[PDB]
RNA sequence: GGGGGAUGACCCCAGGCGGUAGGGGAGCGUUCCCGAUGCCGAUGAAGGCCGACCCGCGAGGCGGCUGGAGGUAAGGGAAGU
RNA sequence: AGGUGGAGCCUGGGAGUGAGGGCGCGAGCGAUAACGUCCGCGUCCGAGCGCGGGAACAACCGAGACCGCCAGCUAAGGCCC
RNA sequence: ACCGUGAGGGAAAGGUGAAAAGAACCCCGGGAGGGGAGUGAAAUAGAGCCUGAAACCGUGGGCUUACAAGCAGUCACGGCCCCGCAAGGGGUUGUGGCGUGCCUAUUGAAGCAUGAGCCGGCGACUCACGGUCGUGGGCGAGCUUAAGCCGUUGAGGCGGAG
């Protein structure tokens, strides 16, 4: 078993969240089509963090396929404190809440 | 009484009623006290800053409330007021008194004039091996009028004079010696 | 004369917190009503502190009835007859009996009924 | 093995299982000691008799130990600006039920 | 308060004890100055993290995990507690 | 006189509120009207005179809360559920 | 820096390590960033990278959840789950049982009166000269200005107008 990740990830932690909460604990290859042919952004991303995942293993963490995702999660952090229209007087900034992305890949 | 004379094998001197006596802790410390006291230093926090800038504490009827203290780094509130009268002039009588009874405590150790002569801080390593221990630990130099030369330097310095060498002096726990002329301060006593 | 109170207060809180089981959604760590909720709970317990011993005075009350009547009568009868007693007077344990040892209970049950009528 | 006398307080329904007992710092000190405990609940081997029939013989139990307050806290509080805190008390010295 | 207290403490009974402004007494940790013939620590200073011994208590001690370098005062003093 | 027993008196330091209501009674006013106010005699509450009762209800009847969960008699008030 | 035309205001922000030895090379990838190797006492010490707590968002697990009321909750009894202080306790609650939050100002307050969204740190009876009682103590005539001298530590000691 091994794992993929990546912080300083611009995106809706939340959104992201649905992402896995699907392909979640499941056959590699398998979901590997969930995110391949699912929808909402993150996917793309999500996918990515599955390849350097499947990789890392076999490569340096070792038995292919028989693998999957014993577990997957995402966390938020660093924000992006963003400034907007001065209450037409006072500032109102939002925050593109950065986004972490860990996710397991262990063998059957 | 047991006014032991140095040089050891040599003579013995008498105990002067003075020292003799009982004790008076209270004053005790007190003496003390009126020590550090007149002997510390002082301090405070900015007069300019802590009441330094302009200030537009803000109108009101707006969503707020209000160059003074209670919002950061600034103000103070009653700090180091350097203008902090530090002294503490005990009192003559008081003082003197202390040292006394004080010393009295010392008794509970006789420096032959003849020493007012020895000429090397390795002649101390001597008149040392004479009578060491832990009380020496304390130690506490002092001649009688004009200090015990070189005797003044080592790993226990301090050379009062038959005049000038009070509680602040050794009073503290401590243990020491005084060149007759020393007990020339007793006269001071 | 610095006072970085620090480390200290923080602690205290921890304090309470503990006082802070895992009660209701929130307070849970509610460094306030946290604290609060407390005060509350407390005194409560208290009054509870003396309470109970009551809740009992009664408990036995029924489990008691359960029998006192069983045979055929109430606790203003029994009682009366009971105190007709002379070298034997108790109530608590009495119950937890009538149920523990039938005979035992059953017994007195008699000597009683009698004492009475 | 199951009797029910009564001490400076009922605290009864026992036989051998030493029962945490109310204070009594005058006879106690007696470590594993022996002392009489009036009855009034004769229940032994399915045979009973007045607690007034009893009040004649009894039993005794060895002065075992000196339980040390089995934890218990008393948050004394109220919205009425009144707080405070004191922990358990009630101990007691333990002692087995010497039956007879 | 009172009957003898050896320093404790022990025994009687009298005798209450709910309490905000507010009055009197007693204690607790907080950062510093003593080192009143005081010094612990790389097999952890300290803070942190967690706990079913000690105290009415505010705190203590003590044991397990963390972390890179300190500082503790058995006693009195001081205060931006 | 005093059964009492524990209040009393003077000197002196430190105070707080300096505007309260609620109930019974005797008066004032008031349409003998008001959870009205205004003086008196006792109580009452005081942000804890916290608990029992009267459903619930400071508050009116009983009660003086040092602490003791698996004791015992009663108060007022109750006992067909 | 920044708002102000101006006079003027006027911030925030420090910390790896013993030293860089600061991560050659190989991996998924457009990269950032993640997987190995290597430095290494430790990198969950790893580049705004010492300690790095709380609030707050996650990932798994125990227990628990669809004829049920209250922040609370706390007293009783029960079942599941763990017994590095074992025949005693941990945690969670199904029921029932008794329960009106918390602060200021108020005759009086649950409050529908106000105070507060949440956490962490700042943040409020102080100092000086007088006077005033009480107390710890030095002499009863008690007591010292300012200064002169002595001063690793720097050691106080003389000063007699008042």
């Amino acid at each position: 078993e091994a794992k993929a990740i990546a912080r300083y990830v611009r995106i809706s932690p939340r959104k992201v969240r649905l992402v896995v909460d699907l392909i979640r604990g499941k056959s590699l290859e398998e979901a590997r089509n969930i995110l391949r042919y699912t929808n909402k952004r993150g996917a793309y991303f999500v996918a990515k963090v599955l390849e350097s995942a499947a990789a890392n293993a076999v490569n340096n963490h070792d038995l292919e396929d028989r693998l999957y995702v014993k577990a997957a999660y995402v966390d938020e952090g660093p924000a992006l404190k963003r400034v907007l229209p001065r209450a037409r007087g006072r500032a109102d900034i939002i925050k593109k809440r950065t986004s972490h992305i860990t996710v397991i890949l262990g063998e059957k | 009484m047991e006014a032991t004379i140095y040089d050891n094998t040599d003579g013995e001197v008498d105990l002067p009623d003075v020292f003799e006596t009982p004790v008076r802790s209270d004053l005790i410390g007190k003496a003390v006290r009126a020590a550090q006291a007149n002997r510390k230093q002082d301090y405070g926090s900015d007069e300019y800053a802590g009441l330094r800038t302009p200030a537009e504490s803000f109108g009101s009827g707006r969503g707020q409330a209000h160059r003074v203290p209670q919002a950061v780094k600034g103000r103070s509130a009653h700090p180091p007021k350097t203008e902090k009268d530090r002294s503490l002039d005990l009192n003559d009588k008081e003082r003197q008194l202390a040292v006394r009874s004080a010393l009295a405590a010392t008794a509970d150790v006789v420096v032959s004039d003849d020493f007012e002569d020895l000429v090397k801080t390795q002649e101390v390593v001597s008149l040392l091996e004479a009578l060491d221990v832990h009380a020496d630990i304390d130690r506490l130099f002092v001649t009688s009028d004009e200090p015990s030369t070189a005797a003044r330097n080592l790993a226990g310095a301090d050379v009062a004079t038959a005049s000038e060498v009070n509680t602040e002096d050794l009073a503290p726990g401590r243990l020491t010696v005084f060149t007759e002329s020393a007990l020339a301060e007793v006269a001071e006593r | 004369p610095r006072a970085k109170t620090g480390i200290v207060r923080r602690r205290r809180h921890k304090k309470v917190l503990k006082r802070a089981k895992g009660f209701w959604g929130s307070r849970s760590k509610q460094y306030r009503n946290a604290f609060q909720t407390l005060l509350n709970a407390a005194t409560y317990e208290y009054r509870d502190r003396r309470n109970k011993k009551r809740d009992f005075r009664r408990l036995w009350i029924q489990r008691i009835n359960a029998g006192a009547r069983l045979h055929g009568m109430n606790y203003s009868t029994f009682i009366n007859g009971l105190k007709r007693a002379n070298i034997d007077l108790n109530r608590k344990v009495l119950a937890d009996i009538a149920a523990r040892e039938p005979e035992a209970f059953k017994a007195l049950v008699d000597a009683s009924r009698n004492a009475r009528q | 093995m199951f009797a029910i006398i009564q001490t400076g307080g009922k605290q009864y329904r026992v036989s051998e299982g030493d029962v945490i007992r109310v204070e009594s710092l005058q006879g106690e000190a007696g470590d594993k000691v022996e002392l009489k405990a009036l009855f009034v609940g004769g229940e032994q081997t399915v045979f009973g008799e007045d607690a007034g029939k009893y009040t004649v013989q009894a039993e005794v139990v060895e002065h075992g130990r000196g339980k040390k307050i089995y934890i218990r806290k008393y948050k004394s509080g109220v919205q009425y600006r009144r707080r405070t805190g004191h922990r358990q008390n009630f101990t007691a010295i333990k002692i087995l039920g010497i039956q007879g």
